[PDB]
């Protein structure tokens, strides 16, 4: 539930298993990189 | 037709920043502002290439991100702004053919036209039409959007006076600029000019008319017993000249007026395209999104450059001779101010450190010391501080663009007026 | 084989953009298209030289291993067609090899005034074996491209026609797009498919030849039967409207347009043998990485163009300030008697600012003379610093990101699709946890 | 004031660390530290000139906005201490202002051969009362630094020594550290705390004075009572115990903040000799605000990996230096004049220095500085050498060092944001957040 | 010792690329290796000078603090072999110290025409102890390289031998890769071992021949399978050549052999010893990660470099057809330098100088302001800069950094998986506490 896949789109920091929701540069899409 | 944009702005705002606890109140405020929005509508060579890119840019701008004496002027205000933008683009395009020469038409600003002698009269007519359309836009704004903002201000004042009773009991004039300004409208007999409730004074004189003297509230709010509401007039002037959009339109009008003194003043009107399209506005606002951190980083860079400058001033003084001629030298570090200017101006923009310009330390004392000096300067400035400054703005712009996508996703994912997701709705 | 690649593209599209509501419908449509290709496949069944050579061989190897693509007359004509269509991918590979060989040969070109005006002749390392090799390779590549055009027309074009007829008929009998409503403007297909109604050969590829009867029976009560009969045209063997519609639909196809562009460039390669450099770009369309890199630029095209426009207006606002206030430092010449003032007209100053200043990387003040012991020193310093910090730090980085991030997002989407298919059943949303 | 900052620091420490089992113990420790802070607070309670001026004023304003906040002798002695300790942050603000003014005045220095060897003198368009202004400002800066050291001795030193005695007593009682084992290797604090036991005033500021009695009673059977008493130690000049005083000075010196303030003071005294050592005082603004402190700490966050990457770059350049020294040596003629040429790689040391200092900073590789191989042999070899060098340094190694520092800065910001968000969606006692209410 | 390193490595791969389905089988294989490792262990058991010196000392200290760790004649020889077997990581660290020492010595190399042809002379700051010392540490480096390769052969070769025995025996008695099918250079190479009189020299199942023969004794006859499976007197030539070949196949053995070869070649030319400083990358994990980041996305990097070469070739042909008169680099009018008079020369100029320029190819080429084709050349230069420097170089750099960061994140994820979940039981650490 709270945990999210690796490259699946996230919304904010943490709130996934990766815990690090960084964005690539100017990209809007954020994922648990 | 026009209230749709206000609706989009409202919903985007509430999803982006509006909390869940005040969503109903924000909907109520939006609906109250929206009912009378319908009543307002009911009452209403290099030349060829330069031309090619100019036409392409105009096409891209147009495609994405574009009682009757005020009737036709009110519905066409949005098109009037596009017409003004077209005139600004045209005059900017004609401004690219300027030249300077000493011969008669003291440097002079004249025109170089390929047998097109109708260019200067065209520019004059375009400037006149541009100032005329700016005047028309500033005339239409006070009748199109000013009533909405003054009605919102009256709404918030009425809510404060009724539910909170700030003016009679709290009386916070000194604390805020608005509190001082709103004191004048209370005594005016024409307070509910735009507000639907014309009897907002008969409610608060019995809501708080027992603990506090009624004779004080009656005089405070103008309760008594051609038509010149002076205090309401100055209040209206204050709110309209304090408005951000009104201030921007007034700045545009004054720039258009100043453009008659010199046509080059019209170049400032090219910034209207930035506000027209969302992404250019995002680019502009990314700098100010992290303004405090950006200014602090710039200050840290400045003090680091100052430390490097004083270190050079004490020791590496003879290495700052820019002039190649031995008879006449150009000493850039003979003064702390000049050395600091050279370090901030040339060293930061060098891209490889301050040492690319100043003399080679080979074959002289302080050789390895200066090698370390320039290595540290390069690493600490260009590798670190400039990269961090660029990255802060890049991340701010990326997150600002991401915010709109997230707003759309929450729009299409969960029920806004129910709070439940679409998984159950299906 | 072909079905495997088709299913890969279909699943990639469904996972990326296909919604879950219509996922089963997309599967049904793909199965409908896949079965039609089965019978299509059934009917076709029965020193600088050494370094340059080494580098070209390595590049060819890596690009090849990365995934690079009258009774007697009648029986002979079809046999050649199936033979050609069986090895269309090998024909693409041969065309790529021919293009690479010609481009490598083109590197051994020297230009000089004297014959072997300017004369472009070939100079080899005492090997005259390349002069006729180029000509033979040119005609071989032209013939290969011709056969490739014919094979693509015979193999994949019928699938496109079948699909187009499929959606056309489906809309006709399930939505009334033509009789109950009108597609209107802004849709070229809406007006283009109007020419096929009266053609008796409408279900040439589709298996349902009674679609007209069903749509006549369905709308025969709401609308007059004569109207349906006139609209659908129900009453040597050469027709015009169907052929024109077929020509329009093939010219609309992107792959056929690309192959025709290749063919016309092959023809243009005979006017001058040095025109064949355009054929070297087929490597990008073969390997997925370069295709994704190319699509990265187009992914954010509107944002890219509008950011470049913002850069242009910023450079214009800077150029006007440079023109009016400080233009005496714009002398790029070293001779006092011969000036090279780059800011004397608005057009030339704008050109100098955009073409030189942007590419400088350290600001416009690098080329402009330093205002050390003259007036406006602080103004010029602020001007240069702000120009650099805007143009080369913020805006240029934004333009670069609008492509680098786009490429990265495309890669992340591909990996996400791969992981989603690897860890989730396609038919049912059950994850790998319960299904294990 | 102080208590709010201490609370914020506590939350940052606990949430950043991630510890959950020890959360309650940390809360109780903060509670007792807070009671100590309240008790001590109650005890102490009652032209280029114009542009440069504008820029300095703007910088000072922005730094202020964020990052700034004999019987009769007995009463006077404590009144001075109370008044000085009351406004420690005001003293720090005054020190920052004094340093900023001193640096602004120092920004107008000149050198010349003739008197007003090389002599340093001050010039100003009129404004003849700026050099005396600096003369007074140096004295005020030294005085304010002395006040700052006194205020830090009064504010936090008792807190630090009380905390140290607290963990010492806790380890002695709960763990029995000293009577059952020895710190042995490492444990600098544990080894330094040895002299405390013999001092009679172990709980000088700790509340309970019976800690030694508790230790002796608890661990008096397995271990000898006489040994425990000997280990535990069982005219104000004579009554003062030396060992406790040495412990106090050791703990005070070991503290990082006191070391920083002492360095500030010693730089203040050293400034009077050269008048240019006050530039080091501008680094105080970095520690004043969270942003610059995080920026500075991001460099040392990945120090080991940064050193690894720097060493890899150095050894990579060393191989390129060797290759250039053995093969490509005629291309390193920097001097344009043929009569007097110079070879960068005539010796290995100067060749390595040229490759490291110039090649890395070039941004386009080492090939830009050296002579191009246009009409000479080894042209392909030189081209490959330059291309590989430029790639391997600029695209990979320099990008990776910059990458590490920038990523550290980003994470240090992401962790702060995550801590702030977690404190909004957590109760800090029960694992529920805004979902429950 | 080595068992801890083996355990950590096994965990690293078994969590990085090992699924839960075969995790138990991989663990069983690791415990099979571990017993052999314990048997092996039981068997072996009973001025610029000062700055450069400071920098070298600091670098060596930080590197060392983070990585790099006649019957009587026969009785003496076996003890000597055991002595080398016991200490191998220490010899590998001594060799690394010696390489750094001799490289620091080589840093003081000078060349001059006159004797102390172009001769090379050593500069000594009135210390004659250095020139003989160079030869001394060269000899010790060669000796320790020989000791290291002997130790690796003694203590690590049986591990790979017994692992390959596991693999081939398990393939034989489960799948029958050589009787029911046919293979894959390893299969062709190990095939000679099958007919050997003593196949399982290093494995427990010394009677596996009968098991394999009886397992498929009905599909194939006894004689059909018997032929397939079959000092000086005990010289098993096929088995010994198979052992030599699998030893050669080992990557670490190849690394040790390359080290020995470089050490031996360093006597012929003293500057060949500089290749021994690459061992620091293997010593510390992060340098190995940085090195492997380049090859992590090798195929995509090669494709991107090929695209860059193709686009540079396109710009070269565009310039060659039209913009060639502006490529006069030589300032002298009498002697011009035509860089685009030949296609190969112009392509080399574009590839070598255009990419490294940083501001596009237009910086080197002459300004077209005072000539025709000005707008065309301006567009050419701007498009070249934007397409090459802004796009392709940034893509390559971003790919490298992404691969590096992905490797770091994989290591971190492996660590968190170890600390957050039990290896055998799928339950997490929350259940335990
Ligand atoms: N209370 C709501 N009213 C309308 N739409 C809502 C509401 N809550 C969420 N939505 C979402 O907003 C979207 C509807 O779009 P909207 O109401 O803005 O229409 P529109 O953009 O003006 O119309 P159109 O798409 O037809 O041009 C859907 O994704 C829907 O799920
Ligand atoms: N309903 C499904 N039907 C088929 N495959 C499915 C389904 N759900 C998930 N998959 C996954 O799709 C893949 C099936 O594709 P296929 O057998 O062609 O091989 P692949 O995994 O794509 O790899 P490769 O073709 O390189 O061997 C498997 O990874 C399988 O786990
Ligand atoms: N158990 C808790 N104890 C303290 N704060 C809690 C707790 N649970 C949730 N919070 C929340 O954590 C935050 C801590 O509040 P605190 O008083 O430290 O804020 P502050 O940073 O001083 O700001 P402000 O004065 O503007 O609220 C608040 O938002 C509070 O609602
Ligand atoms: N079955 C298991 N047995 C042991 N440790 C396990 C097991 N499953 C998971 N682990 C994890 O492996 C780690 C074992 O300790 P770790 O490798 O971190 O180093 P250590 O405790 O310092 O000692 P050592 O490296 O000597 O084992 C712990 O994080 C533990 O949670
Ligand atoms: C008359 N009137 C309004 O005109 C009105 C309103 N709420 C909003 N509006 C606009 N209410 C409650 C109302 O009574
Ligand atoms: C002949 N035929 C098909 O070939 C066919 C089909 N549905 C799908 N296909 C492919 N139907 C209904 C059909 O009658
Ligand atoms: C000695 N030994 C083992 O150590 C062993 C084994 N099977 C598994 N192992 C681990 N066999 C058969 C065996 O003889």
């Amino acid at each position: 539930g709270d945990c999210l896949p690796h490259l699946k789109r996230c919304k904010a920091d943490n709130d996934c298993c990766g815990k690090k929701c960084k964005r690539r540069g100017t990209n809007a899409e954020k994922r648990c990189r | 037709p026009q209230v749709k944009e206000s609706k989009r702005q409202f919903i985007f705002d509430v999803v982006n920043e509006g909390g869940e606890a005040e969503k109903m109140e924000l909907f109520v405020s939006f609906c109250e502002d929206t009912i009378f929005e319908m009543q307002i509508a009911a009452q209403i060579t290099a030349r060829e290439a330069a031309t090619a890119l100019a036409a392409l840019l105009w096409a891209v701008v147009a495609r994405a991100g574009a009682v009757k004496f005020l009737n036709y002027l009110s519905r066409n205000f949005y098109t009037l702004r596009f017409l003004a933008l077209f005139l600004a683009f045209a005059i900017n395009f004609i401004l690219l053919f300027y030249k300077v020469s000493d011969s008669p038409p003291n440097m002079v600003y004249y025109f170089l036209e390929e047998s097109t002698g109708y260019m200067e009269p065209a520019l004059w007519c375009l400037s006149l039409l541009h100032t005329l359309v700016a005047f028309l836009c500033i005339i239409g704004y006070n009748c199109l959007k000013v009533p909405l903002v003054i009605f919102k201000r009256e709404k918030e004042l009425a809510r404060k006076l009724e539910f909170d009773g700030l003016y009679i009991t709290e009386q916070p004039g000194d604390d805020d600029v608005k509190g001082q300004w709103d004191r004048l409208v209370l005594n005016t007999p024409s307070f509910p000019s735009n507000y639907w409730d014309k009897f907002v004074k008969r409610k608060v004189l019995d809501k708080h008319g027992d603990i506090f003297g009624r004779e004080r509230i009656a005089e405070l709010l103008g309760m008594d017993l051609m038509s010149i509401d002076v205090k309401y007039q100055i209040w209206k002037f204050g709110v309209i000249f304090t408005d951000n959009s009104f201030l921007y339109l007034g700045w545009y009008m004054v720039m258009s007026l100043l453009g008659h003194y010199n046509n080059f003043f019209f170049a400032a009107h090219l910034l209207d395209i930035a506000m027209g399209v969302k992404t250019l506005r995002t680019i502009l606002s990314s700098v100010t999104h992290n303004g405090k951190q950006l200014v602090m980083t710039v200050g840290l860079l400045a003090v680091v450059v100052y430390l490097y400058t004083v270190v050079a001033f004490n020791f590496f003084r003879k290495f700052y001779n820019k002039s190649e001629d031995e008879d006449e030298p150009d000493m850039k570090c003979d003064d702390m101010m000049t050395c600091y200017l050279f370090h901030m101006y040339v060293g930061v923009r060098a891209g490889g450190g301050i040492g690319d310009e100043i003399e080679d330390p080979a074959g002289d004392e302080y050789e390895l010391y200066r090698v370390v000096f320039d290595i540290t300067f390069f690493f600490f400035v260009i590798v670190i501080l400039l990269a961090i400054i660029q990255g802060l703005i890049i991340d701010a712009f990326g997150e600002l663009r991401d915010q709109q996508e997230q707003v759309k996703e929450d729009m299409e994912t969960k029920c806004f007026i129910c709070g439940i997701g679409s998984d159950y709705f299906d």
